[PDB]
RNA sequence: CGCUUCUUCGGCUUAGCUAAGAUC
């Protein structure tokens, strides 16, 4: 050879308030993408992991919120939704979200799964036997 | 294939029937 | 003047074009190089560039078929072709290089393979697109340095008019933005169209109502 | 009108007619001209 | 929680970009059987 | 006239008033189709067709970002249809190239029956727009050639239409004609030939005449200007090209063709390359001198 | 992104100091010997020119980082 | 699951991506249809 | 790259414009169609084979 | 030349069926649907 | 299951061809005189329903039409299109009295009100509008779906107006409200296609997984019919108890309504010429007898359908098989 | 019986149309 690839491909192979700014800044870039393109549900839960991420999980708790009337049919968004309250500890809220989650799509194993497993990693053992048992009322696979 | 080869350069170059002249004798292919 | 005998740094200048910008879009290959005209560039590529372009030798049965055609197609050798599956101009060299063969063997075959049609006679290829590219010289000048360079460049040049002028305006004002920030930092508009977000939680969906009392649980912010 | 006079004529036949009243090389070269790749924009074809 | 989510993040010159580059390992994967009977006249070196 | 102009004004100078206090609502009002968008609306109501056919067919349990690689494969398909290039992806699943399939007919048949109802109007005169014109010429460039594909082809799949007895028949014919018309044949240019380079200079004013007609030149023109300079300049050299060309080769390089666009039927324009036509040009004088 | 050496009362650059390298460069300050001239770099680097040598090409002949700057 | 894997449709006119080549393989768009077509047998009887 | 020029690959929606919701977000200003027009409603006559005397009529 | 490319399998079925082709229309469109 | 009646297969009789695009739309004139049929060569064709001869051809749609209903109560065709028009046809005209603007997308479907002057029309705007058929005013917007709605389907008491949709929902209107007061989630796929059953109190509705039964007016699930795994879009219901359910790939079933049993399984032939990627059925109607069966196909033909007149109980036998 | 480095296996996500939109 004298230059088809490895020279003509190869030759291009490589050629303090400014915080709460940036607060504001993403949250333009957040909430702008989203009314630019809702049912792009990645940025629903990016823009809700990142409002936990700054600690305001009320604010996270509404964007998920939003998330779900755009698609409640999304099992990531229930679990996304789910998974940032117990890394919260707010296992009210958790149980409350998983509750909703199950009501809504009984045949979605992953929200029983990860409800009942929650429910007995927190050792109330019993709860977990009533959503297996809640489970087995749908006649589950 | 030089039998052919033959064959049809007797069939391709020669000169118009329109001037008559002797055919040129062909070979069986 | 166009075209001239190909050369070897062309054809894969032509390679590299035509395996980026695709199979039919040749006016936009040809302004990559210069000399040639699309239909140059395209004639190249088919006519001999291409690869199954069936370069190896020839063999008994595609001699048959060339010497058959030859006479139920008298002169069609742009039919011939796809039958014998090779290029028109392989066909008919090879057609006219079977009857050099035949036609020496009349008698003096040996000589008479020598004194004459040995070669032609170096007078200008009526399609060099059908001959092998010149190899290119023992070194490179400025009509192919250029090119080449020209080749290089544009091959991943792929930001549009739009980009290429606008995201300029990062590098010229962020270096003087934080400058101007360094003024803020040193020293020490109004806007309304818009709620901003971070004064209050936009569109609150309220958590719903549900079984477990949500005020148990006490979250620490970080 | 002798329709489709042009479309239809046959590429072998009239080289043997040409061969009649002309060199047979002109009258080769004129068939074999008349053999050749049709092109518009992406559209390409042999005229047999 | 934090198990389950750091379990789940573990996952020639022919491209422009590492976009291309994962697309040029999908035309492999997705035409590898169906152009064997092309490459051999590829690698050949167009003979 | 007051009358009659009295409620009209009277909605206009309402509506010019309510915009103008109450502002202008107008915001996701139905757009209509008409007549420079409707090409593009059927575009989308394809797609969006195409579409949730897509999805029903596809089973519960697949990764939905499989639907937008098959719009480009039915964008894929019209284009090979348009430029007549047959279409086959080999990996391509069959509910999902027969739904493609059925559109891409759905297009064509569209894109045809446009295609005859604009000529019509074209004929008629019913449309005065040169872009209409322009576009349709384009649609029956193509239609004829993507016939004129199938007829080439047909023809070496039937084999000769006129049968060996009827070839024979006309080619005796006219030796028994030529022969007592003492018909001399044509001889081959001889290499000294006393006319070659009046017939050769008669050659170059034809082409060259194309040229005087035209504001403007581009390459392939220029290109022959050259030629016709180039011959001009040197006759025993142009000379010596034309008669080596007859004697030395069959295959010639490709001929371009284009319609022209008289509004009641389109005539065939082929474009041969220029240093092919300085050829035959001087043969087609040759030929008419001689005969 | 450039630098011009200008003579008194001499509109014309007759020395220009140019290369892709160049930026912004927020403070300059001369040794009093005359010696050095020190530049800073708005990423918390710092380059060092001459005042004899006129390295038109440009250099980082000596450069420190050690400041614990951020802007 | 592999009986709906779609092929990645590499096209031959257009793709914004600018690149879209596999120094591997690439050309593969045209396919693999029969060639050296059956010409018919009544050209050898015309011509002959 | 090139993305402003895209298709709907996501769905339409709609059903809030001008009216929809509540009717006095009419704007007053209205558009020429939207006149009175075609106000006596016709119907079909008295015996146009009407579906239980057509029943009837086996 | 013109003439055919296609089945006469489905014309037999065409024996046993009504088939129709109809690119005219039995009445013009002045007449109304009798009112 | 419990016991199929039983009922007569049914048989290809007639094939109309004229249209130059895909047959969308079929509905049939109160007085069994004629069926109107809209294509996607945008022009709507009226057909004599005995002899088939093409009455008259009305154009007017810039677009496909692929919804056409003939009013029972008036003198009045009601069609729409993908090019977003809804156009009242006057039939002792032959000419577009009014039009519906307000469709954002193309219009899928309209259904005309067995008793109001009302019709409901669909689009791809996830919306089903209501119209006052004499001022053409949008008397409700049913924003309840979230995917375009595919069909529609009215009747006198409440629920007032069905819509399916490509969200995979049935729901049921209050058309005195406005609001959807049931959401019927079983269907898994998009819901193309609906019908009530002429003199019972139930309803069907199709998608690719199963056709589902419903008992009006809580909706409340009754029974799927299960097995014919196609894109169905088109049901109907005959008076005796037939349904029957033609889908894209060109198959015909037909079922039993009171048990579900699949008595035939037509599988439809493209008319000459056309491709096998054509066999689709993108409408049907039953005549008002409910003894020819009127189907609308890809392959540009109309055909119709007609039960077997021989055929008995002891020549098509049912067992029991529960 | 447990931790860490490393490779290694399944997964690993082209923004319409028009007369290639038109022209060289
Ligand atoms: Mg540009």
């Amino acid at each position: 050879q004298i230059t088809a690839e490895q020279l003509l491909r190869e030759a291009k192979e490589r050629e303090p308030d400014e915080l709460k700014e940036y607060q504001r800044k993403k949250r333009k870039e957040f909430e702008d993408g989203i009314r630019k393109n809702r049912m792009q549900l990645a940025n629903w839960i990016k823009y809700g992991k990142w409002e936990e991420s700054i600690g305001e999980i009320q604010r996270a708790r509404s964007v998920f919120e939003r998330a779900l009337d755009v698609d409640h049919r999304s099992i990531s968004i229930w679990l996304q939704y789910a998974e940032m309250e117990m890394r919260c500890k707010q296992i009210n809220h958790a149980r409350n979200v998983f509750d909703r989650a199950i009501t809504i799509m009984p045949r979605a194993m992953q929200f029983w799964l990860k409800y009942s497993y929650m429910e007995e990693v927190i050792e109330n053992i019993p709860g977990a036997r009533q959503i297996f048992e809640r489970w087995i009322e749908w006649e589950p696979p | 294939v030089q039998l052919e080869l033959e064959n049809l350069m007797a069939l391709q170059n020669t000169e118009s029937a329109l001037k008559g002249g002797l055919n040129t004798p062909l070979h069986e292919s | 003047i166009k075209g001239g005998v190909w050369k070897n740094t062309e054809d894969e200048i032509l390679k590299a074009a035509i395996m980026k910008y695709g199979k039919n879009q040749w006016s936009r290959i040809a302004s990559l190089l210069h000399r040639k005209s699309a239909k140059q560039c395209k004639a190249r590529w088919f006519e001999w560039l291409d690869p199954g372009i069936k370069k190896t030798e020839w063999s008994r049965e595609e001699d048959e078929k060339l010497l058959h055609l030859a006479k139920l197609m008298p002169t069609q050798w742009r039919t011939i072709a796809p039958i014998v599956g090779r290029t028109s101009a392989q066909c008919l060299e090879r057609y006219e290089h079977l009857l050099d063969e035949a036609q020496r063997k009349a008698e003096g075959l040996d000589e008479e393979a020598t004194e004459t049609r040995k070669l032609k006679p170096g007078e200008i290829d009526p399609t060099p697109e059908t001959k092998p590219a010149r190899p290119d010289p023992i070194d490179m000048d400025d009509d192919e340095l250029e090119m080449l360079s020209e080749a290089r460049a544009r091959l991943a040049n792929t930001q549009g008019k739009k980009a290429k002028r606008k995201a300029r305006e990062r590098q010229l004002s962020d270096a003087r933005r934080l400058a101007s920030l360094q003024k803020r930092r040193e020293m020490r508009k109004p806007k309304r169209n818009q709620i901003d977000y971070s004064e209050e939680i936009p569109f609150e969906k309220h958590v719903p109502a549900g079984f477990h009392n949500p005020s148990e649980d006490r979250y620490v912010v970080e | 009108k002798l329709e489709k006079i042009a479309e239809k004529m046959d590429l072998t036949l009239l080289n043997r007619l040409l061969r009649l009243i002309v060199d047979h090389n002109i009258a080769d070269y004129m068939t074999s001209k008349n053999n050749v790749l049709i092109n518009y924009k992406d559209m390409n074809h042999t005229n047999s | 929680v934090h198990g389950q989510v750091k379990r789940r993040e573990q996952y020639p010159i022919d491209y422009i970009n590492e976009k291309n580059k994962k697309f040029n390992k999908k035309l492999d994967k997705y035409y590898g059987k169906y152009t064997e009977d092309i490459k051999d006249d590829l690698e050949r070196g167009t003979a | 006239f007051l009358r009659g102009i009295t409620p009209l004004l009277e909605r206009w100078l309402g509506n010019l008033l309510s915009r103008q206090f109450e502002g202008r609502h107008s915001k996701g009002v139905a757009k209509t189709v008409t007549k420079q968008r409707v090409e593009s609306h059927f575009d989308l109501e394809l797609r969006a067709a195409v579409m949730h056919d897509i999805l029903d067919m596809m089973p519960d349990g697949i990764k939905q970002n499989k639907a937008r690689v098959i719009l480009q494969h039915l964008s894929e398909a019209w284009r090979c249809w348009k430029a007549n290039i047959p279409w086959k992806v080999p990996g391509l699943p069959t509910p999902v190239e027969n739904m493609i399939l059925r559109y891409v007919k759905a297009k064509a048949d569209w894109w045809t029956n446009s295609a005859h109802y604009n000529r019509e109007r074209v004929r008629r005169g019913a449309t005065v727009d040169k872009t209409v014109c322009k576009k349709n010429l384009g649609r029956l460039t193509r239609l004829y050639l993507k016939s004129e594909q199938e007829r080439q082809h047909n023809y070496l799949k039937d084999g000769p239409y006129i049968s060996a007895e009827e070839a024979v028949a006309i080619y005796t014919t006219t030796v028994h004609w030529l022969e007592s018309r003492r018909f001399s044949p044509i001889p081959f240019p001889p290499l000294s030939y006393k006319h070659d380079t009046k017939l050769l200079i008669l050659a170059l004013e034809r082409l060259k005449e194309s040229y005087s007609v035209k504001n403007r030149l581009n390459q392939s023109q220029r290109e022959e200007l050259a030629l016709i300079e180039q011959a001009y300049d040197n006759p025993h050299e142009a000379l010596s090209r034309i008669k080596r060309h007859m004697l030395t080769q069959r295959a010639f390089k490709e001929v371009g063709i284009e319609f022209m666009d008289l509004y009641t039927h389109l005539i065939p324009v082929y474009d041969i390359e220029p240093l092919e036509k300085v050829t035959d040009a001087y043969l087609d004088q040759y030929l008419w001198y001689e005969a | 992104k450039s630098v011009r050496i200008w003579e008194w009362e001499i509109p014309v650059d007759t020395k220009l100091i140019q290369n892709v390298g160049l930026h912004a460069i927020p403070t300059m300050t001369k040794s009093p010997n005359d010696k050095w001239v020190v530049g800073q770099c708005m990423d918390n680097r710092i380059v060092l020119f001459q005042l004899v040598d006129d390295k038109l090409r440009f250099s980082k002949k000596k450069a420190f980082r050690g400041h614990n700057a951020a802007g | 699951q592999n009986d709906w894997k779609i092929p990645p449709c590499i096209s031959n006119w257009k793709n914004p991506k600018g690149f879209t080549v596999g120094l591997d393989k690439r050309l593969a768009a045209d396919g693999r249809g029969l060639q050296q077509t059956h010409i018919n047998e009544n050209f050898a009887k015309l011509a002959d | 790259m090139t993305t402003a020029h895209r298709p709907t690959f996501h769905p339409a929606r709609g059903g809030t414009a001008r009216g929809e919701g509540d009717l006095s977000k009419l704007s007053n200003q209205y558009s020429s169609k939207d006149m009175p027009s075609h106000t006596k409603m016709k119907y079909r006559q008295t015996g146009q084979e009407t579906e239980a005397d057509l029943r009837k009529k086996d | 030349e013109d003439k055919k490319y296609y089945a006469t399998a489905l014309e037999v079925y065409g024996e046993g069926v009504e088939t129709l082709v109809q690119e005219e229309d039995a009445q013009p469109l002045t007449e109304p649907i009798v009112k | 299951m419990m016991k199929p009646k039983w009922h007569a297969p049914w048989k290809l009789y007639r094939v109309a061809s004229g249209h130059t695009g895909w047959v969308r739309a079929v509905d049939v004139e109160p007085g069994n005189q004629w069926f109107a049929s809209g294509g996607a060569d945008r022009i709507i064709k009226i057909w004599d329903l005995a002899s088939g001869q093409l009455k008259l051809s009305l154009t007017g749609h810039i677009s496909s039409v692929r919804a056409v209903k003939v009013s029972p109560r008036h003198p009045f065709l009601f069609s729409g299109g993908e090019d977003k028009q809804v156009k009242c046809w006057d039939l002792e005209y032959n000419k577009v009295i009014r039009h519906y603007h307000g469709h954002l997308s193309a219009v899928q479907a309209l259904s005309v009100h067995p008793s109001l002057d009302v019709l409901v029309t669909c689009a791809r705007d996830s919306t089903a509008r209501v119209w006052d058929m004499r001022t053409k005013a949008q008397v409700h917007c049913f924003a309840g779906h979230t995917n375009t709605v595919a069909d529609v389907v009215c009747q006198s008491v409440d629920p007032q107006v069905i819509t399916a949709s490509h969200d995979a929902t049935v729901r049921l209107w209050d058309l005195a409200a406005g609001r959807s007061m049931c959401t019927l989630t079983h269907h898994k796929k998009s819901v193309r296609a609906l019908t009530i059953h002429p003199r019972l109190n139930m309803f069907a509705s199709a998608s690719p997984d199963n056709i589902k039964q419903w008992k009006l007016p809580k909706g409340e699930f009754m029974q799927n019919l299960s097995g014919h795994n196609a894109i169905i879009n088109t049901l109907s219901s005959n008076d005796d108890g037939v349904v029957v359910s033609g889908a894209d790939n060109g198959s015909l079933c037909f079922w039993d309504w009171r048990s579900g049993f699949c008595f035939q399984k037509i599988q439809t032939k493209p008319q000459p010429g056309s491709i096998e990627s054509e066999a689709g059925i993108y409408a049907s109607c039953f005549d008002k007898t409910g003894l020819r069966l009127i189907t609308a196909e890809a392959d540009k033909t109309i055909k119709m359908y007609k039960e077997d007149d021989e055929a008995t109980e002891e020549s098509h036998p049912i067992v029991w098989r529960p």
